[PDB]
RNA sequence: UAAAUUAUGGUCAAUUGUUAGUAUUCAUAUUAAUUUUUUUAAAUGUUUUAUCAUUUUAUAAAGGUUUAUUUUUGAAAGAUUUUUUGUAUAAAAUUUUAGGAAUAGUUAAUAAUAAUUUAUAAUUUUGAUUAGAUUGUUUUGUUAAUGCUAUUAGAUGGGUGUGGAAAAAUAAAAAAAA
RNA sequence: CCCACCAAUUUUUAUAAUAAAAAUAACGUGCAGUAAUUAAUAUAUUUAUAAAAAUAUAUU
C-alpha cells in the first residue's frame, strides 16, 4: 500500500526487480474496475491529462 | 539465409503447436 | 630475422600463396638504416649503436 | 516568482524523464585472451 | 565576504560575457581586449612575438631570448589556431598519422604540455620539419618532413591503444625498450613523461636512470 | 610481494600512480638489475662513490676460464642432487639463460 | 583454458572471466543479461 | 572436449559387455559395422554406452577395456575397444 | 574542536572536552529518548530490588545459578573471540545450531 | 651458467652503515608509551646476579 | 648472480622444513565433474553449480591483488596497514556510533587497471558531533564493540 | 576517494590557511589547557589491574 | 615586399668487430604428466618416583571452512632470594558457482559482570544468508609473455575444568632429570 | 540444387499420467529457395489431421 507501506524503499534500480516501469497508468487500467481514484492520482507514472 | 529460414519455420511450427494446445484447453 | 605468419582471418588459412604473398609484403613494407636515416636526416649509424658521442645526433642542432 | 517543483516527482521519474543511456561503449572490453600491454599486442599495422 | 573561485575558469577570471554560457570560448574576446587596452606623448607599441608575463620566464637560451619580448599581460591568448572522448595524446597521433597519410604539409594539433613535448622530441629525432605558433596554449601547426616522396614517419602509435589505459614505465622498462628486440633502439623513439612533468624519449630515460608514464611511440 | 615481501612494484608497466608514490616507482625505488650504476647511496653518501658507480668492472680484457656451453644436445634441466654443495639454494630453481654464449 | 573450468565451450569462459572485470558496467552487464 | 564423456577423465574404461549388434556407416560409406553395448557402475551409478568392436573375435570376453577414437564414420559412438 | 591530537591520540570529541567546547549537533526525540531513559530504568531497577528483597534475591540467585552453570565459563580463545559465529564458522550447522548465519555485521 | 661475473667497485669501497636511508617510522601513541616505558625498566634492571 | 625474490622464499621454505616443495604437482590432471541434480534444479537460489570451480584466494585468475598506493598512502603515514582511513559520514541511526564508508584499491595485473572498492565501516563519536555527510579522518583504536 | 585532485585541494587548504592568517590573525595568546586522556587506544584490550 | 652579404682560408668519410636485454617455428612441441610388456628397503616395551598413589613427559581426529582460524602464555629457559616476576589474543587488503535474493538468539547505547531498559537498529544487488565445490598468501607445468595450469603450510566449544597453555587416546625417524 | 509433415528406428533433458529437442539413401502427403517461375523480407493475426497460404502493416 503505498500510502502505508509495510516496507521501506518501495522502489528499487537492481537488475532483475525494477518496479518503476510496473508503476505507470497503463498498468492499472486492467483493474481499473477496483481502483482507488485519488490512489491512482498521487501515485502513478505517466498518467494523461 | 536458409538458416534464417529455418529458424522461423521453426518458430511457427511452435507457434501452432502452441495455439493447438490452446485450442485442446479450451 | 624472425617471421610470425598468422592466417586464420583468411578464408581458407592452407594457402602457400597467402603465406608468400604476407611474408613478401612485409619484406616490402620494411625500410632499412640508410633509408630511415636519409628520411630523418641522420647518420645511419648514430641509430643502431651505443656510443656517448652519438648522443649529440638526438639533439637539436643549436 | 513561484516554484511548483516536487522534488518526489523528479526522483520517482514521473511524466517520463528519458536519459538515452551508453550502448555498446560501456559494455565492450575487448579480447582478454591476454595480458593488456602497452601499444597493444600489435602496435601498428599497414594494410 | 570570500567568495569561492571554483573550477579553472573562474580561477583565471572568465568574463562570461556570452549570456547564461560558461563553457564558450573567450580567447578571441580576450585578445581584442587587450589590443584596445594598447596605446596607439611616446607610446611604444608591442611587436608580434611571443611574449611572456614576467621577466624571469624568458628562455635561459640567448638566442631563443631575442624571439621573445616582455609584455605585461598583453602576452596572454595568444596564438591563431583555435582547438582541433580521448586523450590528447591520442588526438595527436591520429592527427599526424591520417595526415601523412595524405601527404599534408602542416597538421594542427592541440597544443598540451605532453603534445608539444612529443613533438619537441620529434623535432629534435628529426621526424618533423618544424612547427608553426608554438607558443600558443591551445594549438600549433606541426609541419611535416617528407623527403624522396615517402613521409619521414612510418608508424606513429600512442601508448593508450584503446585511449583508456594509462601505463607507467620503470627504468627496467625504459632499458628493455632501449634493448628491445636484442638490438640497440635509437630507431624507434619511446616518450615518456617523468615525474617532474619533462617529456624525454627512452635514450635520455636510460641514461639518466628514471622511468615515467609513458606517451606514445613513433618511427 | 606485501607482507615478508621487498617488492613494491611490477618490474616493467604499472597502473597511473601519482606524486611520491610515483615518483619511487619510476626515479627513486631500488634497481638490482641495473647495470649502469648501482642503487645509489643516502646523501652525503653518494658524492664521495661518484667515481665507483660505473659498470660493473673495469677489465673488459677478460678471458672466461669456465666450462664451455653444451650446444647438442642441450639439455634442459640440471637438478643433480649434491653432498658438501652450499649453494643448491641458488642452483635449484627455473633461471632464464641469456648471456654472450 | 582448462575444459572443465565453466562448461565446455570458450564463450562461457570469457564471459565468466569477464563478470570479474573491473570496469562496473562491464561486470554487471556480464552477470546480469543472460539471467535476463 | 565433449568427446569422451564416458571416461570420466581416465584415459580408459572398465566395461562389461551387455549385447552386440550392427550399424550402418555415415553416407557415402556403406557396410555393416560391429558396434557393442557395455555396461559399467561408477560411484554406486550404473552408466550404459555404445562403443565400436574391433576386438579379434578370439576368446569369449566378458568384459572390455575401452579408449577414445576419433573416426567421424559413426554417429553417436566415439569409443574403441583396446585390442 | 574538529581536530584530533596526534601526539596524544586524543579525538576531536575529547579535544573539545578538554577546552570545554560543545560540538552536540541537534538531537531528534529518539535520540533524547536513548539519552535520557538510562536513569530511569536505573532508578527504577534500584527502587525494585530495595522493594522487594525476595523476588530480586531470587532472580539474582537463578541468573548466578544459570552463569555459573554455563557450558562455556572459562576464559578461553574461543570465549575470547569477539564475533564466534563469524569467526568459527566451520562449526555452524554441522556441530553448532544456535547461529543460522555466519554474518551480522560489517566484518 | 653466470660462471664469471663482476660486481660494481662501488659495492666493495662502500663505507660501514652508509646504505641506510633515513626513514621516520610513526607510531600509535599507546606503542610509544609502551616502548618506553619497557625501555625504562630495562635499563632500571639491577645488576643483582644474572645482570 | 642477483637471486629474485623466489630464491630468498625458497631459502626461508628449507630453513622451517627441509627442503624445498618442489615435486612436479601434476598440473595436468583431468578433473571431472558428474553432475547429481537435474537439468534445472540445482538447490541454491542465488547461485548454481555445473563444473569444477576455482579455489584459493590470491590464485583466483584474472588476478586481484591489495594496491596500497592510493589517496590514503599520498596522505597519512599509516604505521599499519589499514590504521588510518578517510571517508564520508553514511549514517548515525545508532547512538555514539558513525558508520563511515572509506575506498581502497584492488589492481588487476591481467588488465594493468585499478579499481576503487567501498567498506563500511562503525567509527565512534562520543559527543555525537558527526552529522551524515561529513568527511572525516578516523584511525584504529581498541575493541569497543 | 579519487586520488588525483590531491593536488587541487592542496593548492586550495594552502590558500584557505594563508587566507585565515591573514584576514582572522591570532587575537592574543590562549593559556593552554592540560590533556586529559583518550579512551582510544591501539592493540587489544587491556586489564583493569 | 628585403631582394642572393662571398679569400671555397682547409677537404681528407666510414669500419678494428666491446655488451644498458621479454622476443614469437599453429604445434607434428628434443615440453611437463598419467597409461603397455606387474619396482624396493626401518621398527613398535617411554622413563622415573616417596608403591594399590604421587612427580616429568601438549595439534598432523580432519573435517568441509571464500568478510574464515589469530595466538607460547603464571611451566621451562633462569642466574646467591620480589613477593606473584612479567601487557600472548586485536585490525586493513585480497575470497569460488551457466540459468543471482533476501538474511537473523540479530546493531548500537548502557549506573547493566550474570542488559526485565532505550533506538527511526544490523546484513545485502558494490552480490549478502542458505546450498554446492575447495586446507587461504609469488613454491607446479608451459610460453616471447603481469597469460594460462597445479599445490596435505597438514591449523578449534560436552571425554577428564586437570594444566602456565587442550591440542589430550593411529603412526610419522624424536634423547626425556647419574 | 532443393522445404514441412507422415512413415521408420533411435538418442539425449526429464520419471512428472510430463514435456521438448535432435540424429537419420529409397514411404506417403502437400509444393518450398537457388535474378528460379512468385517484388523480397519481417512482425502480428487467421484455416485445414495440422502441409501450404491467406489477411494486415512495417522495412528495403
Ligand atoms: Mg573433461
Ligand atoms: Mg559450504
Ligand atoms: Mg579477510
Ligand atoms: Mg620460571
Ligand atoms: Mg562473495
Amino acid at each position: 500500500d503505498p500510502d502505508r507501506p509495510h516496507i521501506k524503499h518501495i522502489y528499487n534500480q537492481t537488475a532483475l526487480a525494477r518496479n518503476l516501469r510496473y508503476a505507470r497508468y497503463g498498468y492499472f487500467k486492467r483493474d481499473m474496475h477496483l481502483l482507488d481514484v485519488d490512489k491512482l492520482v498521487r501515485h502513478a507514472r505517466l498518467l494523461p491529462t | 539465409r536458409w538458416l534464417a529460414r529455418r529458424f522461423q519455420m521453426k518458430k511457427h511450427r511452435i507457434i501452432k503447436r502452441f495455439r493447438f494446445r490452446r485450442y485442446k484447453l479450451a | 630475422a624472425g617471421c610470425r605468419i598468422n592466417l586464420k582471418a583468411t578464408n581458407n588459412p592452407k594457402s602457400p600463396t597467402h603465406t608468400v604473398e604476407g611474408v613478401f609484403e612485409a619484406v616490402k613494407a620494411l625500410r632499412s638504416v640508410s633509408e630511415i636515416a636519409a628520411s630523418r636526416g641522420k647518420v645511419p649509424h648514430s641509430l643502431i649503436y651505443n656510443i656517448y658521442p652519438y648522443l649529440e645526433e638526438i639533439r637539436r642542432r643549436k | 516568482t513561484e516554484w511548483k517543483l516536487s522534488p518526489r516527482d523528479i526522483v520517482l521519474r514521473r511524466f517520463g524523464q528519458h536519459t538515452k543511456p551508453p550502448g555498446k561503449a560501456a559494455l565492450d572490453v575487448g579480447s582478454m585472451r591476454g595480458s593488456v600491454i602497452p601499444f597493444g599486442r600489435s602496435p601498428g599495422e599497414q594494410l | 565576504g570570500h567568495r569561492l573561485l571554483h573550477g579553472k575558469r573562474e580561477r583565471e577570471g572568465s568574463l562570461f560575457a556570452v549570456a547564461n554560457d560558461v563553457k564558450r570560448d573567450e580567447r578571441l574576446l580576450r585578445q581584442q581586449l587587450n589590443a584596445l587596452l594598447e596605446e596607439e606623448v611616446p607610446q611604444t607599441p608591442l611587436v608580434d612575438l611571443p611574449g611572456v608575463e614576467r621577466r624571469r620566464d624568458l628562455p635561459a637560451d640567448p638566442i631563443t631570448r631575442l624571439f621573445f619580448q616582455h609584455k605585461g599581460d598583453h602576452a596572454l591568448y595568444y596564438g591563431t589556431y583555435d582547438k582541433p572522448l580521448y586523450t590528447p595524446i591520442y588526438d595527436f597521433c591520429h592527427r599526424i598519422r591520417e595526415a601523412t597519410e595524405q601527404r599534408k604539409r602542416f597538421v594542427v594539433v592541440p597544443s598540451t604540455i605532453e603534445t608539444r613535448g612529443c613533438a619537441r622530441v620529434m623535432h629534435d629525432h628529426g621526424l618533423v620539419a618544424g612547427f608553426r605558433d608554438f607558443h600558443n596554449d591551445r594549438a600549433f601547426a606541426v609541419e611535416l618532413k617528407y623527403f624522396q616522396g615517402d613521409s619521414t614517419i612510418n608508424v606513429i602509435e600512442p601508448c593508450s591503444y584503446d585511449g583508456r589505459t594509462e601505463f607507467e614505465w620503470s627504468p627496467k622498462m625504459m632499458r628493455r625498450l632501449l634493448n628491445t628486440h636484442g638490438i640497440h633502439n635509437r630507431l624507434v623513439v619511446y616518450i615518456c613523461r617523468t615525474a617532474d612533468n619533462r617529456i624525454i624519449d627512452h635514450i635520455h630515460a636510460v641514461k639518466e636512470n628514471i622511468g615515467g608514464r609513458g606517451l606514445m611511440m613513433v618511427h | 610481494g606485501g607482507p615478508g615481501s621487498p617488492v613494491r612494484g611490477p618490474g616493467y608497466y604499472a597502473p597511473p600512480m601519482e606524486g611520491e608514490h610515483q615518483r619511487g616507482y619510476t626515479a627513486e625505488w631500488r634497481d638490482l638489475r641495473n647495470p649502469m650504476r648501482p642503487p645509489e647511496f643516502p646523501t652525503p653518501w653518494e658524492r664521495k662513490y661518484r667515481q665507483y658507480a660505473r659498470g660493473q668492472h673495469p677489465s673488459y680484457d677478460m678471458v672466461y676460464a669456465g666450462p664451455m656451453p653444451e650446444i647438442f644436445p642441450m639439455r634442459r634441466d640440471f637438478r643433480k642432487p649434491t653432498r658438501w654443495d652450499f649453494h643448491d639454494i641458488e642452483k635449484q630453481g627455473k633461471y632464464r639463460t641469456s648471456g654472450p654464449y | 583454458i582448462a575444459h572443465w573450468y565453466c562448461g565446455h565451450k570458450f564463450r562461457h569462459r570469457f564471459m565468466r572471466d569477464k563478470r570479474f572485470h573491473p570496469s562496473l558496467q562491464a561486470s554487471h552487464d556480464a552477470r546480469n543479461r543472460f539471467s535476463k | 572436449f565433449l568427446r569422451m564423456w564416458f571416461l570420466y577423465g581416465c584415459c580408459l574404461r572398465f566395461v562389461l559387455f551387455v549385447l552386440c549388434y550392427y550399424m550402418s556407416p555415415r553416407l557415402p560409406s556403406s557396410g555393416n559395422r560391429r558396434v557393442l553395448y557395455a555396461v559399467f557402475y561408477l560411484y554406486n551409478f550404473v552408466w550404459m554406452l555404445r562403443c565400436f568392436f574391433c576386438c579379434f573375435i578370439g576368446l569369449v570376453m566378458s568384459l572390455f577395456i575401452i579408449e577414445g577414437g576419433g573416426f567421424v564414420d559413426l554417429p553417436g559412438v566415439k569409443y574403441y575397444t583396446r585390442i | 574542536g574538529l581536530n584530533g591530537c596526534v601526539e596524544t591520540g586524543r579525538s576531536r570529541s575529547e579535544v573539545a572536552r578538554d577546552l570545554g567546547l560543545s560540538y552536540t549537533r541537534p538531537l531528534h526525540e529518539n535520540e533524547k529518548k536513548q539519552l535520557s531513559h538510562q536513569a530511569v530504568y536505573y532508578e527504577r531497577l534500584a527502587k525494585f530490588k530495595m522493594e522487594q528483597p525476595e523476588a530480586a534475591r531470587a532472580m539474582e540467585r537463578e541468573r548466578f545459578v544459570r552463569k555459573f552453570s554455563g557450558m562455556f565459563v572459562k576464559m578461553d580463545i574461543r570465549s575470547g573471540a569477539p564475533d564466534f559465529p563469524s569467526t568459527y564458522r566451520r562449526l555452524l550447522g554441522t556441530k553448532v545450531v544456535r547461529w543460522a548465519s555466519k554474518r551480522h555485521g560489517p566484518n | 651458467f653466470r660462471g664469471a661475473d663482476t660486481y660494481s667497485v662501488k659495492y666493495c669501497e662502500q663505507g660501514r652503515y652508509e646504505y641506510q636511508r633515513y626513514l621516520m617510522i610513526n607510531r600509535f601513541p599507546s606503542e610509544y608509551k609502551k616502548h618506553f616505558l619497557s625501555f625504562l625498566s630495562n635499563i632500571r634492571m639491577s645488576s643483582g646476579s644474572a645482570t | 648472480p642477483w637471486w629474485n625474490f623466489q630464491t630468498e622464499h625458497r631459502q626461508r621454505c628449507v630453513l622451517m622444513y627441509g627442503g624445498a616443495r618442489t615435486k612436479n604437482t601434476h598440473n595436468a590432471n583431468h578433473r571431472v565433474f558428474i553432475k547429481k541434480y537435474k537439468r534445472n534444479a540445482f538447490p541454491n537460489r542465488t547461485r548454481h553449480h555445473w563444473a569444477v570451480s576455482m579455489t584459493g584466494v590470491l590464485s583466483q585468475r584474472p588476478r586481484r591483488m591489495p594496491w596500497p598506493y592510493d589517496l590514503t598512502s599520498l596522505i597519512f603515514n599509516q604505521p599499519r596497514q589499514g590504521s588510518d582511513k578517510i571517508g564520508y559520514v553514511v549514517g548515525t541511526s545508532m547512538l555514539k556510533t558513525a558508520v563511515v564508508a572509506t575506498n581502497h584499491m584492488v589492481y588487476y595485473p591481467k588488465f594493468n587497471q585499478r579499481v576503487s572498492r567501498t567498506k563500511r565501516f562503525f567509527a565512534h563519536d562520543e559527543d555525537l558531533a558527526c552529522v551524515e555527510g561529513d568527511l572525516v579522518h578516523i584511525k584504529q583504536c581498541r575493541k569497543i564493540s | 576517494l579519487k586520488a588525483g585532485l590531491l593536488g587541487h585541494y592542496q593548492q586550495e587548504a594552502f590558500e584557505a590557511r594563508k587566507r585565515f592568517e591573514e584576514s582572522t590573525t591570532y587575537p592574543g595568546p590562549i593559556r593552554a589547557a592540560t590533556p586529559g586522556d583518550t579512551r582510544f587506544y591501539s592493540g587489544s584490550l587491556e586489564s583493569i589491574l
